[PDB]
């Protein structure tokens, strides 16, 4: 009962799967094959990890997930790689020819050919679910799988699955490690295709990740390994009031309750603390107090922006680890001293505090120390709406010359959608202005 | 014999409900087994009330058990007492309710009332004479408040003739949960204002209140504020639970505190509370002056703010009768400026022998104050800072509601207010 289903879509939502469920498979103490010698109960039960962990009679414990892909060479490596025996052949779809970073090819011409079968599978993993809450998407905005197909999927759930939640983890695009000048094409075709059918999307920043690895862990050029390791241990916090219960553990429908004042702004920001290297951390304990009043620096934000610049609408603590609520209580009440935090005058401004008792862990071989608590902050501002603003004038750039946009009309696309959803864009920017300001 | 069937409906319902039949238990020498084992006849003689008497002399509480999600009544079920309930009891869902007032009263919690009001029903017919119900529930989440409010509704179309009683826990910007918390309790204010004959307003406010700055707790917790709930939920039954003249049953209780029948909202308030001492001895005068006193209401309302209508004391222990209507006169007497003149002898005065587990003296009150208008004026406003912008609603209209029953729920608490300010100045 309560069971997630995740969807893993393209390189970049496959990869960051493939660090997901590795770390979930240590949070739980599941090994490679599947066994877990801590659960007594064989071939089933209804512990919290088994909403993201079904269970065979022989004792193995399988995600509830799907990997697709239009080309096989990612999901290959998971067919093949180090936790190959937990995922059953049938959860991993590959195609044989990809996107071409093409939006069009993604959500039409190459899409279409494997709809179906994606949601054959999906469907057989509902149907061992005794009370499905809904869907978890990881999927790039810049790639034509990640963009087109994604959109393709999300538009066939909402056929399906009428109105259970569908959540997203998106990756914006970043030039650091971007690899298709169309990129901002892809991103604003899938936002606005997206948009009416998803509850709630954490957008992570490639280069706010790719910073922090640089400025916090040392590493002088963060491949997608250091990216995605990063980007599970944000993922996890998020998830982990879902896979782990407790008494101060508040589940992350209720924080959404919180986080979604309209439909369309859905865009939550995420900022994540501690993110040290080991040799740092071996001599500091950071308390509760350091830990949170990292959340509050840009620097340690999953997206750049910047919310002094904003308003909030909602400011959530999710708290793992060591952490005690009357240490909560005293680093808020210092924060709110000492930060910037103006709420918009329609909306309470007390933060909502979730704690999590099991403390995070870290992949062996990793760059991240392993610390003994750790604090996800989500919160609404109208200042992610910047990061809207920065892919729209790259949009608005490229197509005033209709670079590139051949590309997307040979594949069947018009002209006409390009507009549509560039003014989808336009209203949604003007609706985060509207939100924030003050009543009359 | 006069039975009370009891219902306990959500997170906070169950808990603050759980709590309350612990401690009645005890006082009425009931273990978690169901067995008598006390030494006084008292225990017994109206015990009746709240339990059902089994075979083999046991001791069953008349008690239903509901939620749309299995969680806290899988807590209670293991918890001290959670052996006691009768098993048929407990009905329950799996989906939940969001903490939304339209799943609890629309949709989730439809497709299961039709469950309680059966055990419901199988309760009241093994009543020699029914009285009434009392509903334990928060006004903050979903399905305390809006199943709850669903579920009262329903049995007054059953049970026309009944007096329906609640314990409804008010909710808080200090102690919240969810930004929606004003909207499901204004809707659910304007259910208890058409729908029960007496309703305990316990404000969270006030209770962490009381628990931080007079019971010295740096750090309260929802435990902490459902012990202060427990203890004022026995004071304010004690009346109904053991021998004694005045408001001994539910109807007579809502004659004397409600003169008007919208105005039936209670302010309550429990003596001694102090941080541990403890072991020091309380005296009448101690006791009047503490219950009084607005530190120790529990609806985060000043009734300096507003005129008593009617006020229920209930004193608790071996005290000198003679003093306690010293000590009640004299507050009456020295402060009549607080209490309407056009109800005279509005202030009654119960003593039972037996006090709490304990305590050797304590004092329970419960008031019918115009006051309690800051309650409701402080949740219209919380309600209208987000109304006005709409915010929040599509959790809402996407369960079927129309903004016409927000609008028309904000007109029906902003009359209650209107109504309790024409008699604070009468
Ligand atoms: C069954 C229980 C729960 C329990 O406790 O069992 C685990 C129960 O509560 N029953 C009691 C009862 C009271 C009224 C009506 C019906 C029953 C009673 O008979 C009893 O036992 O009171 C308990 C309650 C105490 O905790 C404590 O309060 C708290 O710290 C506290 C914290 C948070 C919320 C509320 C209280 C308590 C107070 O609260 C009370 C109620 O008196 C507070 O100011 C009151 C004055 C008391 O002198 C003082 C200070 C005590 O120090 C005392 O030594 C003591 C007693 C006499 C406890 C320390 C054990
Ligand atoms: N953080 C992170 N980003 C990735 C990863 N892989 C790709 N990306 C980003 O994803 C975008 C490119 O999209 P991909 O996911 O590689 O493309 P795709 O979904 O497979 O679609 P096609 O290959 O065009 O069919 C670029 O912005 C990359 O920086 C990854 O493993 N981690
Ligand atoms: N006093 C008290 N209040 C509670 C408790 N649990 C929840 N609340 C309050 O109840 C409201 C949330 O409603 P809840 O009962 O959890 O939702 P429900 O299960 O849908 O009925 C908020 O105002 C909380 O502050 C509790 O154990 N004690
Ligand atoms: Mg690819
Ligand atoms: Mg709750």
């Amino acid at each position: 009962m309560r069971e997630c289903i995740s969807i893993h879509v393209g390189q970049a939502g496959v990869q960051i799967g493939n660090a997901c469920w590795e770390l979930y498979c240590l949070e739980h103490g599941i090994q490679p094959d599947g066994q877990m010698p801590s659960d007594k109960t064989i071939g089933g039960g209804d512990d919290s990890f088994n909403t993201f962990f079904s269970e065979t009679g022989a004792g193995k414990h399988v995600p509830r997930a799907v990997f697709v892909d239009l080309e096989p060479t990612v999901i290959d490596e998971v067919r093949t790689g180090t936790y190959r025996q937990l995922f059953h052949p049938e959860q991993l779809i590959t195609g044989k020819e990809d996107a071409a970073n093409n939006y069009a090819r993604g959500h039409y011409t190459i899409g279409k050919e494997i709809i179906d079968l994606v949601l054959d599978r999906i469907r057989k993993l509902a149907d061992q679910c005794t009370g499905l809450q809904g869907f978890l998407v990881f999927h790039s905005f810049g790639g034509g799988t990640g963009s087109g197909f994604t959109s393709l999927l999300m538009e066939r759930l909402s056929v399906d699955y009428g109105k259970k939640s569908k959540l997203e983890f998106s990756i914006y695009p970043a030039p650091q490690v971007s690899t298709a000048v169309v990129e901002p094409y892809n991103s604003i075709l899938t936002t606005h295709t997206t948009l009416e059918h998803s509850d709630c999307a954490f957008m992570v920043d490639n280069e706010a990740i790719y910073d922090i690895c640089r400025r916090n862990l040392d590493i002088e050029r963060p491949t997608y390994t250091n990216l995605n390791r990063l980007i599970s241990q944000i993922v996890s916090s998020i998830t982990a009031s879902l896979r782990f219960d407790g008494a101060l553990n508040v589940d992350l429908t209720e924080f959404q309750t919180n986080l979604v004042p309209y439909p369309r702004i859905h865009f939550p920001l995420a900022t994540y603390a501690p993110v040290i290297s080991a040799e740092k951390a071996y001599h500091e304990q950071l308390s509760v107090a350091e830990i949170t009043n990292a959340c509050f620096e840009p620097a340690n934000q999953m997206v750049k922006c910047d919310p002094r610049h904003g308003k909030y609408m909602a400011c959530c603590l999710l708290y793992r680890g060591d952490v005690v609520p009357k240490d909560v209580n005293a680093a808020i009440a210092t924060i709110k001293t000492k930060r910037s935090i103006q709420f918009v005058d329609w909306c309470p401004t007390g933060f909502k505090v979730g704690i999590n008792y099991q403390p995070p862990t870290v992949v062996p071989g990793g760059d991240l120390a392993k610390v003994q608590r750790a604090v996800c902050m989500l919160s609404n501002t109208t200042a992610i709406a910047e990061a809207w603003a920065r892919l729209d004038h790259k949009f608005d750039l490229m197509y005033a010359k209709r670079a590139f946009v051949h590309w997307y009309v040979g594949e069947g696309m018009e002209e006409g959608e390009f507009s549509e959803a560039r003014e989808d864009m336009a209203a949604l920017e003007k609706d985060y202005e509207e939100v924030g300001v003050d009543s009359v | 014999m006069r039975e009370i069937v009891h219902i306990q409906a959500g997170q906070c319902g169950n808990q603050i409900g759980a709590k309350f039949w612990e401690v009645i238990s005890d006082e009425h020498g009931i273990d978690p087994t169901g067995s008598y084992h006390g030494d006084s006849d008292l225990q017994l003689e109206r015990i009746n009330v709240y339990y059902n008497e089994a075979t083999g002399n046991k001791y069953v509480p008349r008690a239903i058990l509901v939620d749309l999600e299995p969680g806290t009544m899988d807590s209670v079920r293991s918890g001290p007492f959670g052996q006691i309930f009768r098993p048929d009891n407990f009905v329950f869902g799996q989906s939940g309710a969001g903490n939304n007032w339209a799943k609890g009263h629309y949709t989730e919690g439809a497709e299961l009332v039709d469950s309680v009001l059966d055990v419901v029903r199988k309760e009241s017919e093994s009543c020699d004479c029914l009285q009434g119900f009392q509903l334990t529930h928060s006004l903050g989440g979903g399905t305390g408040s809006g199943m709850g409010t669903l579920l009262i509704s329903k049995i007054r179309e059953e049970y026309p003739d009944r007096i329906m009683n609640t314990f409804s826990v008010m909710p808080s910007p200090k102690v919240s949960d969810t930004v929606v918390e004003p909207y499901n309790a204004t809707l659910s204010v304007h259910q208890l204002v058409e729908n029960t004959d007496e309703t305990y307003c316990i404000d969270n406010e006030a209770l962490y209140d009381i628990c931080f700055r007079t019971l010295k707790l740096t750090t309260p917790t929802y435990g902490d504020l459902n012990h202060l709930v427990s203890a004022t939920m026995s004071g304010v039954t004690t009346c109904l639970r053991f021998p004694g003249q005045l408001n001994a049953d539910l109807r007579k209780l809502a004659v004397n505190m409600v003169p008007f029948p919208r105005l039936h909202f209670f302010m309550p308030g429990f003596a001694p509370l102090t941080s541990r001492q403890q072991y020091r001895a309380l005296t009448v005068p101690e006791l009047t002056q503490q219950m009084f006193d607005s530190k120790n209401m529990m609806a985060a309302c000043d009734p300096r703010h507003g005129r008593y209508l009617t006020v229920a004391a209930i004193f608790r222990g071996r005290m000198s009768m003679k003093e306690v209507d010293e000590q009640m006169l004299n507050v009456q007497n020295k402060n009549s400026s607080y209490f309407v003149e056009w109800i005279p002898n509005n202030v009654k005065t119960a003593v039972c022998d037996i006090p709490p587990r304990g305590l050797k003296m304590s004092a329970t009150f419960i008031g019918n104050s115009t006051a309690i208008q800051e309650l409701f004026k402080r949740i219209s406003e919380q309600f209208t800072a987000m109304f006005r912008r709409k915010a929040f609603l599509h959790w809402y209209t996407g369960e079927g509601m129309d903004e016409m029953e927000f609008t028309e729920a904000e007109s029906n608490m902003n009359d209650l207010v209107s109504e309790y300010q024409q008699y604070q100045d009468a």
